[PDB]
């Protein structure tokens, strides 16, 4: 009934938390990247 | 029916001349309004 | 980036520009104006002297010193993404549900390529649109352009919904067994007003069938252009998808009237001569191509299949645009209004409403065996049932035979159940049923277009769940 | 059954689109601080020379009253009459010959416009 | 030889620059992107170009090329088989290279340079050949596919290529002032081909159903109009005409047809149908395929492609039936040209030259005296279908103008399980009266009387429905229930033909008259009996009707055995009636 | 600006028992009222004005003739609000634009009226406009176009006319302020087509706008039988989503009522084919009982008399219980049929003047009436046996 | 022409069914002429000249031979010289207008050879403000005993009433007067058929204290029974007569008697009370339950009265 819904939001907030902490850990090398191409 | 037949045809005929008139109208506007936009430059 | 300055005539949605060489023919330009105001409007006229530059917005704060214009595309392209599925859209790519822009996988253009004839195979398989009416006398076929013809006052919409949140294939029905295809919606809005718009946001959150599900919506208020480019917008979205992802689509137009307007407007403001009925010469063409880049490859998975929707203008069907309809489709699901007065939903006509690739739909392999014949035998059954019930208007169920009286009923519970499914989901096998029920009403022997094997295997059966069951 | 999956995934773009947007506003702290480093310089002659190159003909170099120095000489030597304004920071203002064209070459400029490119490249090097 | 840039994209499809040396009518390169274009209107330097796909991406500035030809199609050996669209561009071989989408600015040569063809001369050096005379022979799918001089060619040889094998560009004959012929050439779209003489429709042309062959008989090189309903089943009439007339060549023309015509048109003619000897049909088949959302100057033009390809292969010295899908799609695309060069309407937002060019299309058909003086013959069977099922439109009364004959179908005719439907009442034919004496020295003397008789039984039987159906048919006279029992009879036995049938598909001129013969014998001793005093109940019974209904099934051979055996039971029945 | 949208769910009162029962309206809707000249439409705006419920009302007279203006002028100050009391007048503005007045003023009118209403919806009111005349809106824009020198869209009119109208209309709804207040805009359009031509491009373009549709016949007008809604060409799109209110508001099975009468018009419509061949005469008893009773609704229920001062203004509730014992009359007399009896006795029946003379009672005596109705109505068929 | 004749002499306020006002003076009529017929202006000058009261009408005479242009300002000098009169000396004013189509006439040629854009048929499409430029000057002022009373005549050209003109006229104008051509040709005057006309102005004329207060009653009566009669008699041209009941036969009979004598009444003039018991006498034909309209005093105190009572 509510159960899955709970496990639902759970499971939401993991896979949200799985990406920032993923990608926070890749910001370095794709600011100067980003910076190389738009700097002529 | 061929009364109803007859009205109808009489009725389609009156409206395709009134298109035929105000289209030949319009592109004789647009024809002359060109001209003169043209010789005018 | 180039600015072109130098206005030099402002009139309507028209103005021109000078020394605009570098810009293609149809780039797309904004308006940057004194207010600092970002603008939109397309280039339709290029030439040595100045370039010509529709707007599709007002006018009330330019001028010819402080406006300047400058170019962001060469052509109108759409950056798409698999991961668009859920997202609305205000038919010139913003997004307007509340999330951040999507990152586009490639950019393509609008105006598709035609799909080269030997491509194209004969579709096969049918599609269980959820409507009894439908699933059995005008059988949706995939690949197929079938049109939904409406009235003044005829409930579209909500027909155009319940279709798109109860549509989906028979995989098990065939010898394909398991489920293993994916499926999606592409529904297009065209010159739709506040109450169409907020029906449709509730109708497609509160069922959940948005997660699979795309929306394009534009208001009627919003500049016509815009209106142009969204039906282009959502068959490319259809093609990327089917032909990319293996994907069956079922794409959605609401309105073709609402388009048709808006085209002849915009043809007019060009001060081009319109052809028949004050309609643009090529409306023919334009129609051609917004319906026909749909159907069935070869060596491909994918299928698109299209609902275009529009309201006869006057119940008529002499008008050039369902007449053009009529050409290039397969067919036409007529609304009638009588129905709907009598409180019958939906009110779907059988009389005039017809398909043309249905033959090769139904059939063993693609559904069951007795589809066509138990279609046909209703047809012929319910017209009968109308000729006597307006004859007994004069003469009287007291002097007419048997089979006059058994029609009389049998049309009248068919009138009753079979086409007043309401808000209801059925499915092919209990429309099947209904369908061998009411015609058990009829006395055995009538049924002149039925073989005998599947009266034995199936008569008998009589109205039991539809009383007794939602 | 199905709102659950709904909403983790639109829970998860969202949260995609907030990384992206905190990059974005990463690579505009990177390039607002430039003029500092002495590196400012070789960027507005870069800029300079694409613009008088992209405009052929061009009368004037409209630049700000802070960055005479590098691109003065440049101005000069091309036979064109260079003016200040406090507006177009980290870039130069090109100007046609007519004077009803002109070129705008701010680096804000490329980075908006070509921020729907990187995008694919952004998504595959955070990610990929 | 002339380029020039671009000055005026004013929208789609129009172009405009100073191309001083250009000419009337002549095919463009536009752009760097090399779209194709068409001169309509030269001003001055600058010139008008119409192109046909859509000019969305142009800008002023790319360089225009003139081609320095109209409209032309190549006319050569390897077109038979083949799949063209159409402006007669190879669509396989287009789907091979760019994929499934018809991709702008593709460029392909509509016959393949790499197969090599066995070249065989027929002439030395120093010989006079004229325009229309044969010089090769090379064999195409089991037959020799002929070599002929262009009709605008006249000199003397000065040599020729050895037997070898060679192909298509290879220039196997070469005159003594110095042209060499190639194994092709190409011919002017709106240009007929010329012709020594023509000739008069004194042989009819053989469809294969006996309706069709006898009511409303169509000469070699006659025109014949058929409605196009739905539910007619117009596919089955068209493969059976294609598969089982006494045409040498088919071609199929499709134009502005609707999106699903793939279905029928391009998997039976490859797979489905076999010729009365061979294996596919497809080896003596040409189609031009042409759908709806192509651009409209090839659904103009294809009419007057397959047209051209039809008279070169009736110079060919064959006879070839061409068929046009659709006209009213025709008239549609003719109506949007008008509208895109702004000539004012004449009826329903048609040009006013609407009959011209029905006509210049039409007469390019009939039957012929070639250049080389070999004899052929072009067939049209044109296809029209009204808005709403009305004739009224104008494109009807230009067509039925100038047809000879004007088939009728009918769904409701196929929803009573008749096939084929083909209407009885209000088709007509102009090709009788010239045929009769042909139909008199090869069938029989009484032949046309024959047909006079089964028309007046025909619209007898016509004129008695109503009667009928107010009271009914048990309730009436004995003559009367004879004369629609007899009509029955005949329109369930003799008109009605299946085609998927081995034996009943195809039937020759004397079948049905043998057929026809019994039938009108059996009428006679049945009037002769009830008018003695035999009720009809008997003749209902008579063994001959399971006998002569059962007539279609039968093979050619044994029809002559059959025919006497059923005449001598028919004798014997009326010695029981009498 | 405008915070929010919000779906309209509370009807828009109207006083006229066919509008407010078979065709209503919602708060925020707008309802369209094209017709040709001579069908009443002075009368129809001057009522609706009168007895709506709004609290502000805001009349446009898009290029109309003076003399109705002068006469809501010189009236307005003789009639208690049904709210509050007050003299109409204080509830009422008006823009007067006359025909004689120049051509580009009606454009600018139109949009001052549309304005002013948003403003007072803004304050937190129920605001009803009045767009007398939109075909002189049109009017005036092809005159522009005229001297302009344009290229001229179908029929001489502008092609930007569309997206006007669309403007126009769209400015309507049900919001909340930028205060976090509640209010709406209701907008009753009408078109005057050049000679009664429904099938002319404003109104056209009307229908793929507007919500809600109503229409005007000559040959009712010339019965004089107002308000001369032609029933069959009427239509609304709002009755659907009403029903919650009206379950609560007004009587639980009321729509039930509505659509069993919408269902003995249709079956009426459906057979007048056969009877304007055929003749009432030949038909049977039961089928005259339908035709008959289509007669007695349509002279006793959708009839109103715009002048009379008991019957100008009517509730919901009134026509409610109208339309309650029509049903039950006529059910009864199926019933009694069903018992071979004949339809010539039934016509005869005296409660019939009860039934046509009962709209004329007053508001509040109307439930004794009701009662008396019923009762006699139950006598009439249950005593006969 | 006649009809406008005949009302312009016979025109005149009933003070007495009101009590105010005690002067009676007669109208001061305008005519005003658009292409007029010699014929027709003769007719005209006749009949005025023999009502006496030429001493007090000004005449705007406009021919047909006369210039075409001059027609676009003489409605506009008759107009202005009328309100003058009215709002600087109280004359009560009638005005007459000859003809409208040549109005149409002149303005669509005007227009034309400026090549305007044109309106249904070629007229221009500011005819209608042209059209509002004219009738709106009329009416009554506050404050002052003037009055403008305009009454135009115009043709329909092909008996029609979706041609522009009359059309926008009837937009403009409240309520209008239509002829009838089956009417006439059955030797009826004046052929005025009760059906199509309308009067918007008609709540604003009658009720106690005006007139009498059965006015509206019976004049909405006599609208129904006349449209009953005329769906019986296009019954009857189907169904025939034989099928009639009673009651059909009872309308049929109202219907031509009322055709017959109501409107009928050949240059005869007639006061309100005439006519008012010619029309209760025409309702008596009918069952007294049938006047569902129409209240039971009315009915009581007036009803029962026979036809040839009135005349034998």
């Amino acid at each position: 009934t509510e159960a899955l819904l709970a496990r639902y939001r759970e499971r939401a907030e993991a896979e949200a938390k799985a990406v920032r902490e993923k990608a926070m850990a890749r910001l370095d090398e794709a600011v100067a990247l980003v910076l190389k191409e738009v700097l002529p | 029916i061929p009364g109803i037949r007859a009205q109808i045809r009489f009725i389609q005929q009156v409206l395709e001349q009134r298109e035929r008139e105000d289209t030949f109208r319009l592109k004789r506007i647009k024809g002359k309004i060109e001209a003169r936009e043209a010789e005018e430059e | 980036k180039k600015e072109y300055t130098g206005i030099t005539y402002i009139s309507g949605p028209l103005l021109f520009v000078e020394n605009a060489k570098d810009l293609a023919y149809g780039a797309i330009v904004d308006i940057k104006d004194g207010t600092g105001r970002v603008r939109g409007g397309q280039v339709i006229e290029v030439s040595e002297e100045y370039a010509v530059i529709q707007v599709f917005e007002e006018t009330t704060g330019l001028d010819l010193a402080t406006t300047s214009v400058s170019l962001v595309e060469d052509v109108a392209r759409l950056g798409v993404s698999k991961e668009m599925l859920g997202r609305r859209f205000n038919g010139i790519g913003k997004p307007i549900d509340g999330l951040p822009p999507i990152t586009p996988e490639k950019r393509l253009p609008i105006t598709g390529l035609p799909l080269n004839p030997v491509a194209r195979r004969k579709p096969e398989q049918f599609i269980q649109t959820g409507i009894s009416t439908i699933d059995v006398m005008n059988t949706l076929v995939r690949g197929q352009k079938l049109p939904i013809f409406s009235g003044s006052g005829l409930p579209a919409n909500e027909i155009a919904a319940q279709i798109a949140r109860q549509a989906t294939v028979r995989p098990d029905l065939s010898g394909e067994g398991e489920k293993e295809e994916p499926f999606a919606v592409v529904f297009a809005a065209m010159g739709i007003t506040q109450r169409e718009l907020s029906y449709f946001i509730q109708e497609f959150e509160r069922t959940g069938a948005l997660s699979r599900s795309v929306l394009f919506l534009n208001k009627a208020d919003d500049p016509t252009i815009e209106r142009i480019l969204t039906p282009r917008m959502a068959l490319t979205v259809a093609e990327y998808l089917a032909f990319e992802h293996d994907y069956h689509v079922l794409v959605i137009l609401t309105d073709m009237t609402n388009y048709c307007e808006a085209l002849r407007e915009i043809g007019a403001a060009r001060e081009e001569i319109p052809g028949r009925r004050g309609y643009p010469g090529y409306m023919y063409t334009d129609l051609a191509t917004i319906y026909e880049r749909a159907g069935v490859v070869e060596g491909k998975k994918g299928s698109v299949t299209q609902i275009p929707i529009l309201s006869m203008p006057d119940d008529d069907r002499t008008h050039p645009i369902p007449d053009l309809t009529g050409y290039i489709t397969e067919g036409q699901i007529q609304l009638s209004r009588e129905l709907h007065r009598k409180g019958i939903y939906p009110p779907i006509d059988p009389l005039p409403s017809l398909s043309r690739l249905m033959n090769n739909g139904v059939g063993k392999g693609k559904t069951r065996e007795d589809h066509k014949q138990v279609s046909d035998q209703l047809y012929s059954a319910y017209a009968n049932g109308v000729d006597i019930r307006k004859l007994v208007a004069i003469i009287g169920e007291d002097a007419l035979t048997e089979n006059d009286r058994r029609y009389l009923q049998f049309a009248d519970a068919f009138e009753r159940f079979f086409i007043n499914q309401g808000q209801q989901n059925r499915s092919i096998e209990e429309s099947l049923q209904i369908a061998w029920a009411l015609l058990s009403m009829l006395p055995q022997g009538e049924l002149k277009r039925i073989s005998k094997d599947h009266i034995g295997k199936y008569y008998g059966q009589k109205l039991e769940e539809i009383w007794g069951a939602p | 059954e199905s709102a659950g999956e709904l909403l983790v995934a639109t829970a998860r773009t969202q949260a995609r689109g907030e990384v992206l947007e905190e990059v974005r506003r990463r690579v505009r702290e990177a390039l607002e601080a430039l003029p500092q480093k002495p590196e400012w310089p070789e960027v507005v002659r870069k800029l300079a020379l694409e613009a008088l190159e992209a405009l052929p003909g061009a009368k004037a170099l409209v630049a700000n009253p802070e960055d005479l120095p590098h691109l003065e000489a440049l101005a000069r030597e091309r036979g064109v009459e260079l003016q200040a304004e406090p507006a177009l920071r980290l870039g130069v203002r090109a100007v046609g010959a007519e004077g009803k064209t002109q070129v705008e070459n701010s680096l804000l400029a490329r980075l908006d416009r070509a921020w729907d490119a990187l995008s694919s490249k952004v998504a595959q090097a955070l990610w990929g | 030889m002339i380029q020039g840039v671009i000055q005026k994209i004013a929208g789609p499809a129009v172009i405009a620059k100073g191309m001083l040396g250009a000419r009337m009518y002549d095919i463009c390169k536009v752009g760097e992107e090399g779209l194709v274009g068409e001169i309509i209107r030269l001003d001055g330097d600058t010139a008008f170009v119409q192109v046909y796909e859509d000019t969305s991406g142009l800008k002023v500035g790319e360089p225009v090329v003139s081609t320095g030809l109209p409209l032309a199609v190549e006319l050569g050996p390897g077109m038979l088989n083949g799949i063209y669209d159409g402006i007669q561009r190879p669509l396989e071989r287009i789907r091979e290279k760019t994929g499934i989408y018809i991709t702008r600015g593709v460029v392909v040569h509509a016959l393949d340079r790499e197969k090599k063809w066995a070249w065989t001369p027929m002439v030395k050096p120093g010989d006079e050949v004229r325009g229309g005379m044969v010089l090769g022979t090379v064999p195409e799918f089991g037959f020799t596919h002929k070599i002929l001089v262009p009709p605008d060619v006249r000199g003397r040889v000065k040599e020729v290529k050895p037997a070898g094998e060679y192909t298509v560009e290879e220039p196997v004959v070469v005159l003594e002032d110095g042209t060499e012929l190639k194994m092709y050439h190409t011919w002017p779209v709106r240009r007929a081909r010329p012709v020594q003489r023509k000739l008069d429709p004194n042989t009819p042309f053989l469809t294969g159903m006996r309706i069709l062959d006898v009511l409303f008989p169509v000469a070699m090189g006659g025109t014949a109009a058929i409605p196009g309903p739905f539910g007619a089943g117009k596919s089955v009439t068209q493969q059976s005409l294609a598969k089982w007339s006494n045409a040498d060549v088919v071609v199929y023309v499709g134009c502005g047809e609707r999106g699903n015509e793939m279905t029928d048109v391009l998997v039976e003619f490859p797979e489905l149908t076999d010729p009365k000897t061979g294996g596919p049909l497809m080896h003596r088949t040409v189609l031009i395929a042409n759908t709806s959302n192509m651009p409209v100057a090839a659904r103009e033009a294809s009419i007057y492609v397959g047209v051209t390809i039809a008279e070169y292969f009736r110079d060919q010295g064959f006879s070839v039936a061409l068929m046009a899908d659709s006209t009213s799609r025709w008239a549609e695309a003719l109506r949007e040209i008008s509208s895109r060069l702004e000539e004012m309407p004449a009826e329903e937002g048609y040009p006013p030259y609407l009959a011209a060019r029905l006509a210049a299309f039409y007469e390019r058909a009939g039957k012929v005296i070639t250049l080389g003086g070999e004899e052929g013959a072009v067939t049209i069977v044109g296809a029209v279908s009204p808005p709403g099922g009305d004739m009224s439109e104008p494109v009807t009364q230009s067509t039925l103008r100038i047809v000879g004959a004007f088939w009728r179908l009918d769904a409701s005719l196929a929803f009573r399980r008749h096939f084929p439907a083909i209407n009885w009442n209000g088709s007509y034919s102009l090709f009788t009266s010239a045929l009769d004496p042909w139909y008199r020295e090869n069938v029989a003397e009484d032949y046309p009387e024959l047909r006079d008789a089964i028309s007046e039984l025909l619209q007898r039987e016509a004129g008695l429905q109503e009667i009928v159906q107010l009271v009914g048919p048990d309730a009436l006279q004995d003559a009367e229930r004879l004369v629609i029992e007899v009509g029955r009879i005949i329109r369930e036995d003799f008109l009605q033909q299946n085609a998927y049938h081995e034996v009943d598909a195809y039937c020759s001129m004397k079948k049905a008259y043998g057929i026809m013969k019994m039938i009108l014998a059996f009428y006679k001793e049945a009037e002769a009996a009830i008018k003695r005093g035999v009720s009809i109940d008997e003749i209902l019974q008579l063994p001959v009707l399971e006998r002569i209904g059962r007539a279609r099934y039968v093979s050619e051979e044994e029809f002559p055995a059959y025919f006497e055996e059923a005449m001598k039971e028919i004798q014997g029945a009326f010695k029981a009636l009498a």
